């Protein structure tokens, strides 16, 4: 029922353009996630028995960490290290790598990845805006038969 | 300033209540095509006397007419809605 | 890259890989296979060879047709046209003079 | 064209990999470019480019979900049979990466490719974790310190498979 | 010649007269009117339904390629011809001369978008009414 | 049309024709895939 | 009084046009906002008689956490699940679902609509920074009056 | 229907004397007439050779 508005309708049928840029942005994250996830997951429990929960361990953080909410409390509980800094006095040697991984991943993510989508999205915008304006034009006779 | 209320008599004359209707159109966009000819030419005159003395300029459109109610030329242009007029560099300079 | 690449998939290409040794081994010191190919006709590479120099041609034709439309070459063409009116009236000029002076002689 | 070799232009990903992954239920009842015919469209349909890229791929993300299930899960007191299997599959990998810089157009032309770099790094990854962990299986360190150089291996796993 | 079609019998001679530029264009080699009408799979009155004879000889008349015409439109266009304006007990009626003209001119507009000659085409768009 | 006269112009869209299966203009544009038409400021003034 | 400046005062005319941007994609927004905040206040808490309360649990955290604040410790306190990993060990199985319906959402607001805003934004702009800069001039005679 | 033939007559002699009025078309033309220009001084020439033959056999 937004497609009857003039500001909205050909807004909504930009956002069903830009859904591909989307897509794209999703397979190529896709690849940093399950590379950092499977990574740090296996980093911070070495000694531990496959189940659902290690799963969910891989694709939990990884993806939620894109958004800006860092769980470096929760990943300094789960690491065992005792320090007053936050990744020193661990147990093992192993898992003070762990905020290194994180530092390139979200290089990966949130420095390159979303700033090339928003790239994208301004390309895809001035490219498909005139033909969007069009096509609501055709759903205008569309909606009214 | 007849530049200017030329422009604005012809503009608002060919979005007037007499000049509506559906057969009255081609009119219209001749009306509309005269009065930006003569906003050109209110531009113009403008832009030629800054060339020419910038402080004169400034004397003339700071300058009281009585045939219009004792108004200056910016006042007009500002009531002829004239943005290409007020955007001139040249009346700018004046209303700083 | 992946039309010379063996089909098999990477943890089967070890048998790939063997086989292309054995080939290697089978072809140089016990020289008993070999390889066999196609050769293309003569009548379907003269076929090739006639298309191709005809549409040369009408690549040719197009792009001089194309190149006379353009608006230099016209305002080009235009200008030199002029010039060779003048050298033409200059010529009919020089006749007329010579005839006035026959009409005056003739007088 | 030439990328789908002897089969009709009009055949989409899923419909490609779906005759590759049902050899004798889709492949009949297609068109493309007994024995004879049967052997014929085999024998066509798996020289093409684009099905050796498919089975390039699906191999190298079998290889992905399999060392990433191998780095999470615990590593055994031996060595175990999905190490083995591993081990196998990157000397694979290596001799298919020799056999690569032998032909072609010499070594810095190989060596310029990134792919090519990806995979000498995780082949010297993969070794360097395998070996620290087999010097001393028992060993809780030499574990602990293989599944970190593991976990650079899977990293430049999945990086490669972008190509 | 007669044919045993109530359809056909009632077209007048000028729809004989496009039959024959039709036909006449049809014959000369690698026309695509002739692969048009053969790949359409359709009857003599051009009825999607796919004896001979007739179909045939007069395989190229003004109905059939009014249904292909109309096919090439959209699913539910159909062309409605009315060639009982074209007896001489109408001729009484006003501006009658005007409707014969450009119900005869929309039928060579047609034949002309087919052999795809513009300038006849437009001509024929002109003379006739329903201009857009 | 539009310039000459809109309101007749809308009369002669709206104006169904006996000669293609009683239907309009617009009808026959979008029928016709015709973008450029259905674009157009005197077909939206009608649709709207 | 910042109207008076060269630098500040097309930039406030600016600012207004921009408004009917930012209300164009608070009408977006506000669909997957409803949607997102009452599917996911039902899963959290299903046995639960509608109050005041209810509508404030639709509309708090879902508008909050398209800023990047994400309650997901809050949401996991919320969802009575016990165990180490966030989202397990719960008593209701239907309640796992939370972190998924959020997953889309945030894809849905924040790496879609936040970045077609951007891209809106920037053509906006474009479009009217000179009539921006005129509507400045003109004003600069009003406020001088 | 009267309305609509009338307009299609107004759009069209818009549209010939528009594509009339472009540069290329004006370039185009003016090509043409110094061309026929020349032809005419041509068919000219061609008259005064005669003429000078006339005093020529006159004389
Ligand atoms: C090639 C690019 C990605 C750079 C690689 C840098 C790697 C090899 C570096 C960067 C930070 C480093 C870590 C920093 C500090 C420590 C603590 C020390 O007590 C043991 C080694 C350890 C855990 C290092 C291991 C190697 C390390 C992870
Ligand atoms: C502009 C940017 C790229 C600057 C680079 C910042 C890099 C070099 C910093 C940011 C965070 C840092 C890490 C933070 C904490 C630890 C844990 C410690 O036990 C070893 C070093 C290690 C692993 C650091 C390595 C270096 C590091 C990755
Ligand atoms: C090109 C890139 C991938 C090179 C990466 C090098 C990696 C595999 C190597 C380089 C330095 C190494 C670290 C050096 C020292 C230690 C301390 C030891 O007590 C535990 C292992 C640990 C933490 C090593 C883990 C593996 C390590 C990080
Ligand atoms: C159609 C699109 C939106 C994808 C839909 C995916 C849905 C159906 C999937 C994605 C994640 C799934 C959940 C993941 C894990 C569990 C825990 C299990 O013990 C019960 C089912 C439950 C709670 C699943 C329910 C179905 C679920 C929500
Ligand atoms: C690039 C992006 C889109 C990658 C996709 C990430 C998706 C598949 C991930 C991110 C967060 C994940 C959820 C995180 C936690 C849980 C709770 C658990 O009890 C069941 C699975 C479930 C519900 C996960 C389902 C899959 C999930 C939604
Ligand atoms: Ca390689
Ligand atoms: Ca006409």
């Amino acid at each position: 029922y937004y497609a009857l508005s003039k500001n909205l309708g050909p807004k909504l049928i930009m956002m069903m353009e830009m859904m591909k840029d989307v897509s794209t942005f999703v397979f190529l994250l896709l690849i940093f996630l399950i590379g950092y996830g499977v990574a740090a997951q296996s980093l911070l429990s070495p000694d531990e028995d496959f189940s659902s929960r290690t799963f969910i361990g891989v694709l939990f953080r990884p993806y939620f960490q894109i958004y800006g909410e860092l769980f470096l409390d929760d990943l300094n509980s789960e690491a065992n290290c005792l320090g007053d800094t936050p990744f020193t006095e661990c147990s093992r040697e192993t898992v003070r790598m762990v905020p290194f991984f994180l530092a390139v991943y979200i290089l990966g993510s949130n420095v390159l990845l979303v700033n090339l989508l928003i790239a994208m999205f301004n390309d895809t915008y001035m490219k498909v805006q005139e033909a969007a304006e069009d096509l609501w034009r055709k759903q205008n006779y569309e909606l009214c038969a | 300033i007849n530049a200017l209320v030329a422009s604005r008599i012809l503009e608002r004359l060919s979005t007037h209540r007499a000049l509506q209707g559906p057969h009255l159109a081609e009119e219209r966009a001749k009306m509309q095509h005269n009065a930006k000819k003569f906003e050109e030419l209110a531009v113009g005159v403008l832009g030629e006397c800054h060339g020419s003395d910038s402080h004169m300029a400034s004397e003339m459109l700071h300058s009281k007419n009585d045939m219009f109610n004792k108004k200056n030329a910016i006042n007009i242009a500002y009531d002829a809605k004239s943005l290409a007029f007020l955007s001139h560099p040249a009346t700018q300079s004046v209303i700083n | 890259e992946y039309k010379d690449r063996p089909f098999l998939p990477a943890p089967f290409i070890l048998l790939a890989h063997v086989h292309m040794l054995f080939m290697r081994l089978l072809r140089l010191c016990g020289v008993h296979t070999q390889e066999h190919e196609k050769i293309q006709d003569d009548e379907t590479k003269r076929k090739i060879t006639t298309f191709e120099e005809l549409n040369t041609d009408k690549f040719l034709r197009r792009w001089e047709r194309e190149r006379q439309e353009m608006l230099e070459a016209r305002v080009k063409m235009t200008n030199d046209n002029v010039v060779q009116a003048m050298g033409m009236m200059d010529q009919l000029l020089e006749h007329m003079i010579s005839f006035r002076f026959s009409l005056d002689q003739q007088a | 064209a030439d990328w789908y070799g002897h089969l009709k232009s009009v055949t989409s990903f899923w419909a490609v990999l779906f005759a590759f992954f049902f050899p004798f239920f889709v492949l009949p009842f297609i068109n493309f470019s007994g024995a004879h015919r049967l052997r014929r469209k085999f024998a066509k349909f798996y020289s093409a480019p684009y099905t050796r890229f498919i089975s390039d791929l699906l191999s190298h993300f079998v290889l992905c979900v399999v060392t990433s299930y191998f780095v999470l899960d615990k590593l055994e007191d031996t060595i175990s049979a999905i190490e083995w299997i591993l081990l196998v599959w990157f000397v694979a990998l290596l001799l298919e990466e020799l056999r690569q810089m032998i032909f072609c157009d010499g070594i810095a032309e190989y060596i310029s490719d990134t792919w090519n770099r990806l995979d000498l790094i995780m082949i010297t990854l993969f070794f360097v974790g395998f070996f620290t962990h087999a010097s001393d299986p028992s060993n809780q360190d030499s574990k602990v310190v293989s599944k970190g150089i593991h976990a650079f291996l899977v990293v430049v796993l999945w990086l490669r498979f972008m190509r | 010649a007669k044919t045993n079609i109530t359809a056909l019998d009632e077209l007048p001679s000028f729809a004989l007269a496009i039959e024959e530029l039709y036909k006449r264009e049809a014959k000369k080699p690698h026309s695509h009117v002739q692969r048009l009408v053969s790949l359409s799979n359709t009857d003599v009155l051009g009825r999607h339904y796919r004896g001979r004879d007739l179909a045939n000889t007069r395989a190229y008349n003004v109905l059939r390629m009014d249904q292909i015409f109309a096919r090439l439109v959209s699913k539910d266009f159909s062309v409605n011809r009315d060639f009982t304006i074209y007896d001489s007990k109408y001729d009484k009626v006003p501006g009658i001369q005007f409707r014969r003209t450009a119900q005869a001119s929309h039928m060579l507009f047609l034949w002309a978008i087919c052999l795809d000659r513009f300038r006849m085409a437009r001509h024929f768009w002109l003379i006739g009414d329903q201009s857009i």
